[PDB]
């Protein structure tokens, strides 16, 4: 999974 | 150090947020809600009620707890 903003 | 979303503090409210969660994301609403994550209703995009951390592009083999902690080491919930 990839963090994002 | 404040709880970003207290409306999603309840584990039951995080579980209810998972309407139309997609099959491809592989991880279950149960597992994700238990790690503090709720559904934003977009793709496989989830967010933590505690740190406000956002997670997407879930892959088979990911663990909700492990991804959450490794990406958000400031989060008090998975600390
Ligand atoms: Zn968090």
């Amino acid at each position: 999974a990839x963090p994002f903003y | 150090g404040h709880m970003r979303n207290p409306a999603m503090y309840s584990e039951e409210a995080r579980l209810k947020s998972f309407q139309n969660w997609p099959d491809y994301a592989h991880l279950t609403p149960r597992e994700l809600a238990s790690a503090g994550l709720y559904y934003t209703g977009i793709g496989d995009q989830v967010q933590c009620f505690a740190c406000g951390g956002k997670l997407k592009n879930w892959e088979p083999g990911d663990r909700a707890w492990s991804e959450h902690r490794r990406h958000f080491p400031n989060c008090f919930f998975v600390l």
